[PDB]
């Protein structure tokens, strides 16, 4: 339903913000240097490098998901935000009415001028001697 | 030499299966260690002398390199977003500004008939909207 | 119409700014010497302010969308006015063609 879709959007937003914050905080925490005990410097360093790269990838993925959320929200607004549909419909209607009225005024003035010319031509043609 | 039709993503499988071999080596060695037969354990007190101050300097250079790679992937994604934003929903703006639209399921449909304008014509004008920027 | 959409565009740009501020902060932390630790604090506050107001804008817009959603397909339209405008324009076109024909017969009469 509409409620269900809006809830789902809220869930996605909360999840994305939470993920960006958590990944950044975890990267900062690993960035701490600590004294080693039973971790074998080389292994500890490679594991830390992998963790940082994976978390950065996760942050970028969360940003892409936030872009997807913004796009979905834009689609919902363009499709069913009733006020803006009403202002678009009304503006379209008023513009088309003004164009119709301009066309009809042009046609009516054309008819009157053509009618006066027709009167002159009728007098000339019917009163021709031949 | 042939594999289940995976001609891209083969080298990732090589690295992952090499990891799978050495992880099976770890499971193997700790399992045969875990039984008393075929492998045994002896507690030995032995000590090592570190020739250089290894945790300080090694943790330093490794953490600066790790933070370098992390900032690289982050800022590369950032500039990808910059070039990525610099067109579909603008055409949906224009199309909704002229036409009557709705959404059912994932599909986005539109009405083409004058039934909003008063015709009781037994034919629905449902046209689909298809991203291809936009088509009908 | 341009208002809420421009808000969505701004939130797009600020998501980019959030990622760039993350990247700039770890850029400054990766430096061998990072003298501008005050600027590190400024970039950190910039990052957190970006994430927080992105959350604020998107939460506000989901709330506003919750207030004006109906689940019904909006039975309004603007078809009849477009139809009448098309008929008016085709009246004008018909009169143009007929005036061309009358002017052509007048040119044939005056031409001799």
């Amino acid at each position: 339903s509409k409620e269900t879709l809006l809830q789902s959007y809220n869930k996605r937003l909360k999840d994305d913000i939470k993920s960006i914050m958590d990944n950044f905080t975890e990267i900062i925490k690993t960035a701490k240097i600590e004294d080693e005990t039973q971790v074998s410097r080389a292994t500890q360093g490679e594991q830390d490098n992998y963790e940082m790269h994976v978390r950065a990838a996760n942050i970028v993925r969360a940003g892409e998901s936030l872009m997807k959320l913004v796009s979905d929200l834009k689609q919902f607004l363009i499709l069913n935000d009733f006020p803006s549909v009403n202002e678009a419909i009304d503006q379209r209607n008023q513009q088309l009415r003004t164009l119709q009225e301009e066309c009809d005024r042009k046609l009516i003035t054309l008819r009157d001028e053509i009618s006066i010319d027709l009167y002159e031509l009728e007098e000339e043609y019917y009163s021709s001697s031949s | 030499k042939f594999q289940p039709s995976l001609w891209p993503w083969d080298s990732v499988r090589n690295n992952l299966r090499s990891a799978l071999t050495e992880m099976c080596v770890l499971y193997d060695v700790l399992s045969i260690v875990r039984d008393k037969k075929f492998m045994t354990l002896d507690p030995v007190s032995q000590d090592a002398l570190p020739p250089k101050q290894n945790p300080q300097t090694l943790q330093l250079i490794s953490k600066k390199k790790s933070l370098a790679g992390a900032a690289q992937i982050l800022l590369k994604g950032a500039e990808r977003l910059t070039k990525s934003v610099t067109d579909f929903n603008s055409e949906l703006l224009r199309l909704r500004q002229h036409w009557k639209l709705r959404k059912v399921g994932d599909k986005i449909l539109g009405d083409l008939s004058y039934r909003s304008a008063g015709s009781l014509f037994p034919h629905h004008g449902t046209f689909e909207v298809i991203k291809n920027p936009l088509d009908v | 119409l341009a208002n809420e959409r421009l808000r969505a565009l701004e939130d797009i740009e600020r998501e980019i700014g959030a990622i760039l501020q993350n990247a700039g902060t770890v850029i400054l932390e990766l430096s061998k010497e990072k003298t501008n630790e005050r600027l590190l604090d400024r970039q950190a506050a910039a990052f957190t302010a970006s994430v927080q107001h992105v959350e604020a804008e998107l939460s506000a817009q989901i709330r506003y969308l919750t207030q004006v959603a109906t689940g019904q397909p909006h039975e309004g339209s603007s078809y009849s006015s477009r139809k009448d405008c098309q008929m008016a324009l085709k009246r004008v076109d018909y009169a143009r063609l007929k005036l061309s024909d009358v002017a052509r017969t007048c040119e044939q009469m005056l031409e001799n």
